[PDB]
C-alpha cells in the first residue's frame, strides 16, 4: 500500500 | 468564535516555535487555523531545508503521469497516464519549454483563469509520487521525514511502512499539472513544503462542510457514487470554483510560494494546481484530535491495496475508557470539527 495521485 | 469566517490563516513563528511541531500545530488549531481545512506557515527567514539544490540534477522520476482531463461546464475527470521514467535534468528541460511554460500574465486570477479555460488542452506531465527527501540529515526542524507525531506509532509499534503517508513523497510540477479534490488517506494532516520554483495554487472546504461538496460530487456523478462510496479518493475529480460557487460550497484559495510550507487538516477537502516548473515534498502526519476522524474515515471500496491504517494502537493507548465500546461496534461519538486538539490546554 502507497499514496497514489 | 475562533475564525468564524473558516478563512485560511497564514502564520509566522520564531525559530523557537519552529523548533517543536506538534505545539506549533497545537498552537493554530487553538488560533482556528483548522477551521479552514488548510493554513500556510511561513518559516523564518534563518531557517533552510538544505544549502543548495544544484546537486540533484540526476535524481530519477521513476512514474511520470501525463494527466488528461476530459469534461465541460467547470466539472472534469482526470486520467493519469503513466510514462517512462526521466530525470529532474530531463523533466526541466520539458517542463522550462516553450510546449509547458507557464504564459504571459498579470495578476493570479488571469493565470487561474487560463489554468479553467485551459486544463483539457496539451496535456501536462506530472513528476509525482516520488519517493525520497531533499533535506538534509541535521535539520532536526520541520523534518517532513522525521516529524515525531503519533502517526509514528503505525510503524514503531505496529510495523507497516505506507509509501506517502509514514514517508515523504516529492512532487515536481509544471505549468497546469493539477491535484483533484481529495481528503488525506485515513483524513490524516498532512504537510507540504514547495522546495524551489514556481508557485502552487490550493482551495480548500472547511472541514465543517466537507459532506456538502460530497453530496454536490455524487450528484454530478452517480456513475461513479453507486461503484465506489468514496470515489472523490480516486482523486480523479476536478470541480472549478465557478461551480463550487454557483451551488452554495464554502471555500477559500491560497497560492504557495517557495521556501512555504502548508498544511491540510483532517478531512479538508483540497485541491490545486502548480504555477510552473517546481519541486514540492510532502508526508501525512497525525495528533489526538485525529484519532476520531480515523475513526470514522469512509474509505476506498472498489479497488485493490488501498490504504487502510487499523486503529486499534490508537483507541487501544488514547482512549482506554472508549476501547471495549469502540471493538464492539458501539461507540457513537460525533465529531465537532470546530474543537482545537486537546494538546491546546496551555495556549486557550
Ligand atoms: O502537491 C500535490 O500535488 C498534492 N499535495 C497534496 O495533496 C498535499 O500535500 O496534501
Ligand atoms: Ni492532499
Ligand atoms: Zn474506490
Amino acid at each position: 500500500a502507497r499514496k497514489s495521485a | 468564535t475562533l475564525n468564524p469566517s473558516a478563512r485560511i490563516m497564514t502564520f509566522y513563528p520564531t525559530m523557537e516555535e519552529f523548533r517543536n511541531f506538534s505545539r506549533y500545530i497545537a498552537y493554530i488549531e487553538s488560533q482556528g487555523a483548522h477551521r479552514a481545512g488548510l493554513a500556510k506557515v511561513v518559516p523564518p527567514k534563518e531557517w533552510k531545508p538544505r544549502a543548495s539544490y544544484d546537486d540533484i540534477d540526476d535524481l530519477v522520476i521513476p512514474a511520470p503521469i501525463q494527466q488528461l482531463v476530459t469534461g465541460q461546464s467547470g466539472l472534469f475527470t482526470q486520467y493519469n497516464i503513466q510514462k517512462k521514467a526521466m530525470t529532474v535534468r530531463e523533466f526541466r528541460k520539458i517542463a522550462n519549454s516553450d510546449k509547458y511554460c507557464t504564459p504571459r500574465y498579470s495578476e493570479f486570477e488571469e493565470l487561474e483563469r487560463k489554468y479553467w479555460k485551459n486544463l483539457t488542452f496539451n496535456p501536462p506531465i506530472y513528476g509525482a509520487d516520488v519517493n525520497g527527501t531533499l533535506y538534509e540529515k541535521h535539520v532536526d526542524e520541520w523534518n517532513i521525514g522525521r516529524l515525531r507525531t503519533i502517526l509514528d506509532l503505525v510503524e514503531k509499534e505496529s510495523g507497516i511502512t505506507i509509501e506517502g503517508v509514514n514517508t515523504p513523497y516529492l512532487y515536481f510540477g509544471m505549468w497546469k499539472t493539477s491535484f483533484a479534490w481529495h481528503t488525506e488517506d485515513m483524513d490524516l494532516y498532512s504537510i507540504n513544503y514547495l522546495h524551489f520554483g514556481e508557485p502552487k495554487s490550493w482551495y480548500s472546504v472547511p472541514p465543517e462542510h466537507g459532506k456538502r461538496l460530497e453530496r454536490l460530487a455524487k450528484g454530478f456523478f452517480p456513475g461513479s457514487a453507486q461503484s465506489c462510496e468514496a470515489f472523490l479518493r480516486h482523486k480523479m475529480t476536478l470541480i472549478s470554483p465557478l461551480m463550487l460557487k454557483k451551488y452554495g460550497i464554502p471555500f477559500d484559495k491560497v497560492t504557495q510560494e517557495a521556501g512555504e510550507f502548508m498544511i491540510t487538516f483532517p478531512y479538508g477537502y483540497h485541491a490545486g494546481f502548480n504555477h510552473g516548473f517546481n519541486c514540492a515534498e510532502s508526508t501525512n502526519f497525525a495528533t489526538r484530535r485525529w484519532i476520531e476522524y480515523g475513526k470514522q474515515a469512509v474509505l476506498c471500496s472498489c479497488r485493490k491495496d488501498m490504504v487502510k491504517i487499523s486503529m486499534d494502537v490508537f483507541v487501544r493507548k488514547f482512549q482506554p475508557e472508549r476501547y471495549k465500546l469502540w471493538k464492539a461496534g458501539k461507540d457513537n461519538t460525533v465529531i465537532d470539527h470546530t474543537l482545537p486538539t486537546p494538546e491546546a490546554a496551555e495556549f486557550l
